[PDB]
């Protein structure tokens, strides 16, 4: 699993945040290193294996106002490198980068099933 | 009692730019008056009623690029309260915010005399920042009446920045100024009587 | 909205003696200023956190075996603001509270310039009863930011004196402070924001 982009939360009740795999910590124990700097060891019950988010997806998009609001995932593209969602409000579509992406705590355990790590105690 | 996930100052430091450093200080003093001549005050605790008409500790988003985390929060509290100057000495823990937003929120502590914590309360209504960002300081009562309720479960139960009441109830408790026991107490009977308010 | 039951002054002055009376002064002034260069402010209204955890106006008990009314006001005024004296011409209205004792809470309102309120808030924090009885007075903003519960509805969440509550939204209508419907979109925002809160526990 090292190297591998995912989608965690950083704390039982926390939101989900991109990042990636650095280390196998062991007995179900990851050290993760998440897009915004943030290290720290993740249980594996608290990550997801999907990337991208996939289409249709409820997530939860930070604007740089400080503001935020749940939108659904309608596509993505990667430009210079960079991925970006467009992400639906009410009808209305924008493009949000990667680390403007993010899943609230009940819209990331709907994903658990498909992508989530485990193991599940 | 809730609790926020801490993180150490060294890293904290490492975190990337998509993160945001505020810094509070929770200024307090021994309090040997007592209210009506007859219940103990024990300690007096500075919080203030914000702008967005929630209670938080003096302080606020800080710049952190080319500054120390001191130097952004004394800037911040030369605005909000027109005195005081923090040190390193006065640093107590770092914890990330509950979210959506990626927030560490630093906290300070720093214990005044009553007669220094007074001229705080006198520099704060002159502060650029009275009637604008900071709408008035008030007094943590952390006394409880015979009701149950009267002063600390009162005054926990008002509107709060969640990282403030986390901060407060943390730093209560590791300043061994309440024993955590009577802080679960205090949460419980707060917590209590904002559920049958709702009803 | 939360409504007490409002009485004439006359009918107050001739309730018996298991009836106690309670005086609490409005004070307000209107404030041009803009909050980040964007929100109006409005008006500016003091209240005050009191001893016992809860936001409510100066003011007091009044004992009238031995003050009046306005005297009994300007006592604890007197105590708490100091600088202040009000009079009858002062005087707004008389609600009878909720449960369970019989108390009649007297309303006075007094509009100042900002300057003036602003000294009021400076005299306050040398007052004999600040640090005691009063823990520090504070401003309501009258406002609502683009999240509709920043400013006013957030501060309807804190916890007040119930009649307090009461006075607060009984007199910025009648003044003229606020209108009614933004008073109750911001009543039912802070209720949907003190449900909201509950629900985070477990």
């Amino acid at each position: 699993f090292v190297g591998l982009r995912v989608v965690a939360k950083w704390s039982s009740n926390g939101y989900f945040y991109s990042g990636k795999i650095t280390r196998d910590v062991g007995a179900g124990k990851y050290k993760l290193l998440f897009d915004d700097g943030y290290e720290c060891d993740v249980l594996g019950k608290d990550i997801l294996l999907c990337d991208p988010i996939p289409l249709d997806t409820e997530v939860t998009a930070l604007s740089e106002d400080e503001y935020f609001s749940a939108g659904v995932v309608k596509g993505h593209r990667k430009e210079s490198g960079e991925l970006y969602y467009s992400i639906e409000k009410e009808g209305q579509r924008k493009w949000y980068k990667r680390m403007a992406v993010i899943l609230s705590l009940e819209q990331g355990n709907r994903l658990r099933e498909q992508y989530g790590l485990g193991p599940y105690e | 009692v809730p609790e926020l996930k801490q993180i150490s100052r060294v890293e904290a430091m490492r975190l990337g730019p998509g993160w945001s450093h505020s810094c509070h200080a929770m200024l307090y003093a021994a309090n040997p008056g007592q209210l009506f001549g007859r219940i103990p005050m024990r300690f007096s605790v500075l919080m203030q009623m914000r702008f967005d008409g929630l209670l938080g500790f003096p302080g606020g988003f800080v710049d952190r690029r080319f500054w120390s985390l001191e130097d952004g929060l004394n800037r911040v509290l030369g605005l909000g309260l027109g005195c005081l100057r923090l040190t390193e000495a006065d640093y107590l823990s770092s914890h990330l915010t509950e979210g959506p937003h990626r927030v560490v929120a630093h906290l300070y502590a720093r214990q005044l005399t009553l007669e220094q914590l007074h001229a705080v309360e006198i520099s704060a209504v002159h502060s650029r920042d009275h009637g604008l960002e900071v709408l008035g300081l008030v007094r943590v009562p952390l006394y409880t009446q015979k009701d149950r309720v009267g002063g600390f479960p009162n005054f926990l139960s008002n509107a709060f920045v969640s990282t403030a009441k986390c901060q407060l109830l943390f730093a209560l408790k590791v300043l061994n100024m309440m024993p955590e026991e009577k802080l679960v107490e205090a949460l419980a009977a707060a917590t209590e009587k904002q559920k049958k308010a709702l009803e």
